[PDB]
RNA sequence: CCGAGCCUGGUGAUAGCUGGUUGUCCAAGAUAGAAUCUUAGUUCAACUUUAAAUUUGCCCACAGAACCCAAAUCCCCUUGUAAAUUUAACUGUUAGUCCAAAGAGGAACAGCUCUUUGGACACUAGGAAAAAACCUUGUAGAGAGAGUAAAAAAUUUAACACCCAUAGUAGGCCUAAAAGCAGCCACCAAUUAAGAAAGCGUUCAAGCUCAACACAAAAAUCCCAAACAUAUA
RNA sequence: UCCUUAAAUAGGGAUGGCUCCACGAGGGUUCAGCUG
RNA sequence: ACCUCGGAGCAGAACCCAACCUCCGAGCAGUACAUGCUAAGACUUCACCAGUCAAAGCGAACCUUUGAUCCAAUAACUUGACCAACGGAACAAGUUACCCUAGGGAAAUCCUAUUCUAGAGUCCAUAUCAACAAUAGGGUUUACGACCUCGUUGGAUCAGGACAUCCCGAUGGUGCAGCCGCUAUUAAAGGUUCGUUUGUUCAACGAUUAAAGUCCUACGUGAUCUGAGUUCAGACCGGAGUAAUCCAGGUCGGUUUCUAUCUACUUUAAUUCCUCCCUGUACGAAAGGACAAGAGAAAUAAGG
């Protein structure tokens, strides 16, 4: 740009733009997710067992091969998300199953038990430690279900 | 080319925050000008130079009392950038021939009959 | 014909008449069967080589099925060689189809960059929020005195110094150059 | 060589466009 | 001292060219068109000076000034003002420089060549470093008073989501095969979550990501005031 | 294009056209020698 | 080519003006033969000269492009050529380097490096190179007949400086296993050859070198020297011209001189290269082939 007039270009200078000033900071003032609600809800009732792992550490092939021996029974395996999962609990009037479920959760609802064969298949792979559920509106530690297998 | 300006009549439309700002009542209006120039007419043209020594305004700093009437007003707006203008004001009324040589124009603008 | 067409390097048959730099853009300012497009902030002459590698850069990065853009300057025409005068606020090239503008902000910019006068890449919504907001700052602007007012007024015996031109311009448009902060 | 212009210069100016609209406000009646 | 000797005379040749042009003090005093064997000159005009006569002069509010198809200008009641015109006499300057602005010199941005409007310089002073042309400011003297005018450059920019992606089937056409990467055609479908894939790499595969779950710059003698971040505007 | 030097914008050779005997403080080139 | 005049661009809105410049046409043609005579008032090409319009009146009928004076001719009214360089010498061209005097003066269109990656790059962009464009930096040109043409320089001596590094130093990467090459960052302490042809400014060639850098310094430097060459004054050849003469277009010849007044100044830890050792060691499949460190030789530079 080719030099101004001395005195346009103070004219320029005392006709710059000057932006409104709040007097104090307003920074330092004061259908996915209804398909998953709705999956979730009808879920709630079609289990009558349910309990939760946290199968990550395992690879694309080990997990396929645990889904097909799950699927060799009725139980069916689950993953969804904590963030949606935290007020289904309080949705369907779960307390205790708050501190269950964080991070990684893997559910294996069910109606007939073969908790006796998963936890013998687990076996050979001493990690992927069983979590507590709640059958039935009734929680079970890891202990209760080692019982109830028993 | 350089020219005479023409000033848009809306630039001597005062509004009311105007009237506020100043203290001048846009009803009975101020009947004398006192205009002092405050700027040097060299490199200025020269119709600004001519209605200058027309207004007899030659010497800065140096008040001249003038009319409030449109013909006056358009030559003080022809060299408004150059003058100051503020009211004559008037407390005591224009002098009397008594105290015609006991007058004083006051820095605010208005000519006391006393000093 | 979802592409840049070819254009001539000259016209056919010569025109004898009918600066075009300075000011504003009086047309072609506003997006016509378009949603994307570049804005030329600032004056200039665009010469051959820049309409076709206009033309090359754009039809590279190009989905005809999914793009298609169009010329807003006509071919180079003025006699120099031939160049088109392009305005400040004239749109060069015009994009539309089933895209987001994100999808070609990029190749835009780059292009914009390239062209010889200062350059933008404007969809739509980019355009009618920068207009807003031009009139955001004209309207909440605090300073007193304005480019506008003193010109017009001819304070300080400014009309002196600056244009007849520039009564008009209000300041914002300073030869071909074209500054947006300028309120 | 470039010129610059510094907060007094505005300053100067400033007052004497307030001088010059205070002039227009008495010319305006 | 011969592209034409020397001396004297005509002769104080002529020179639109160069140089010079001597007391004091005051005052008025500026760029300008035409013609010209003319552009290194001159004459007329314009300006300028003196004296004189007389009465209006400048500024300008409306009104008014073209069709073809911008800024402004002209004109003059008022008004602010005091000059203007005419008469007599007359020299000198006048084919300038720079700045701001609008244009032409081919539908040539800058540089130049011109035209126009305005300013300044050839005239004082203050400032911008020094400073013809920018800013402030002029009318003249003395003062060991005062208020101010213009007048001080600014700036210091790049981290980044995390995580990994089973499989109807290498989806088919041709393509040696080209499967997601040679191309076109639909672009569905499983779990819960899902592109017949937006980008690397394979003749083709294989190997990798995205998405999905999940949680700016320079140079030549030697850098160039010193320095200073927070004491009342 | 050849010779000349390692290198060679240098040198020499493949009425007119010609013929250089001799001569030259003329203008180029060269061997050898000589040398601040 | 133009020189005067007129019309248009060329000036948007009184006039004036863009001279120079672009285009066009006129030195008139047609018409009438009151298309006469007179006369208020005006315009005007910024002077003058000149050039325009015109009421009223008289008289007949019932307009749309230039040129002065003098001088000639005509009884006169009037007319004429040249003045077109068109404010016009009545009548006079080329040339001077043999010269003399008086003076004056001295944007587009090219290249370099980064950026986008176009793309080359064995495939592969980003190892390397690189297009159009942009950015910067440097240089050239212009508004005018788009006709042709053409408009002080080295060397020697001594060097000062820049770094945009040619070599020597230190690093990053490499489409380099070591050797290397390529590329980039940093580095200006030091160094950076001798010859043949050419006046060469250069250029090519020869032989070397670690390298034979790019520049700035008024050729850096000519009151230190010297050489061209414009170009002196002589003479040929070639071209132009009737000739005089002209033409860097070729050649042979060809004297500028300075006693220094002032400033300034006149005595401020070395680099390379080769050889050897380490090293045939590291590395490498071999071939090939190192760093770092040390020793010795030379040479150069400086000081003696
Ligand atoms: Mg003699
Ligand atoms: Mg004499
Ligand atoms: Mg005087
Ligand atoms: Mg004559
Ligand atoms: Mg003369
Ligand atoms: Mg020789
Ligand atoms: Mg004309
Ligand atoms: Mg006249
Ligand atoms: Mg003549
Ligand atoms: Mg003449
Ligand atoms: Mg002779
Ligand atoms: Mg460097
Ligand atoms: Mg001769
Ligand atoms: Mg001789």
């Amino acid at each position: 740009r080719r030099v101004m007039h001395f005195q346009r270009q103070k004219l320029m200078a005392v006709t710059e733009y000057i932006p409104p000033k709040p007097a104090i900071h307003p920074s330092c003032l004061p259908g996915l997710i209804r398909l998953l609600r709705r999956e979730i809800a009808a879920v709630f009732q079609d289990n009558r067992m349910i309990a939760v792992c946290q199968n990550v550490a395992l690879s694309a092939e080990d997990k396929l091969l645990m889904r097909h021996q799950l699927r060799k029974h009725k139980i069916l395996m689950k993953v969804f998300p904590n963030q949606v999962l935290k007020p289904f609990l309080e949705d369907s009037k779960y307390q205790n199953l708050l501190p269950l479920f964080v991070g990684h959760n893997m559910l294996l609802v069910s109606e007939e038990p073969k908790v006796k064969e998963m936890v013998r298949i687990l076996r050979t792979v001493p990690f992927l430690p069983l979590l507590g559920g709640c059958i039935d509106d009734t929680i079970l530690s890891r202990q209760g279900f080692i019982n109830y297998s028993k | 080319k350089f020219t005479r300006s023409r000033i848009p009549e809306k630039v001597f439309q005062a509004s009311p925050e105007d009237h506020e700002k100043y203290g001048g009542d846009p009803q009975n209006p101020h009947k004398l000008h006192i205009v002092t120039r405050i700027k040097s007419t060299r490199r200025r043209p020269y119709w600004e130079k001519d209605i200058i020594k027309m207004l007899g305004l030659e010497k800065a700093h140096t008040p001249q009392v003038h009319k409030n009437i449109p013909s006056v007003n358009a030559k003080l707006k022809v060299v408004k950038h150059l003058i100051r203008i503020k009211p004559l004001k008037l407390p005591q009324g224009l002098p009397a021939e008594e105290n015609m040589s006991n007058t004083c124009l006051k820095s605010t603008g208005e000519l006391v009959v006393q000093w | 014909k979802p592409k840049l067409r070819f254009i001539e390097r000259a016209p056919l048959v010569p025109k004898v008449r009918r600066s075009d730099i300075r000011g504003p853009s009086t047309e072609a300012t506003e997006f016509t069967e378009g949603n994307f497009a570049i804005l030329a902030l600032g004056g200039g002459y665009l010469h051959w080589g820049h309409f076709e590698m206009m033309r090359l850069t754009i039809n590279r990065s190009m989905d005809p099925k999914n793009m298609f853009a169009i010329w807003r300057v006509p071919a180079p025409f003025k006699p120099i060689h031939y160049v088109t005068p392009v305005k400040a606020g004239r749109l060069v090239v015009e994009m539309g189809g089933r895209c987001e503008f994100e999808e070609v902000q990029g190749f835009l910019d780059q292009v914009a960059h390239k062209l010889p006068f200062a350059a933008k890449a404007v969809s739509r919504g980019t355009l009618e929020k920068m207009r807003k907001d031009q009139e955001e700052r004209e309207r909440n602007n605090q300073n007193p005195w304005t480019f506008e007012r003193i010109a017009t007024a001819n304070m300080l015996g400014i009309r002196k110094v600056l244009s007849p031109y520039d009564l008009t311009h209000k300041g914002k448009y300073w030869g071909k150059f074209y500054m947006p902060k300028r309120v | 060589r470039p010129r610059f212009v510094s907060l007094r210069a505005k300053q100067n100016m400033i007052r004497r466009l307030e001088i010059e609209a205070e002039n227009h406000y008495w010319l305006s009646m």
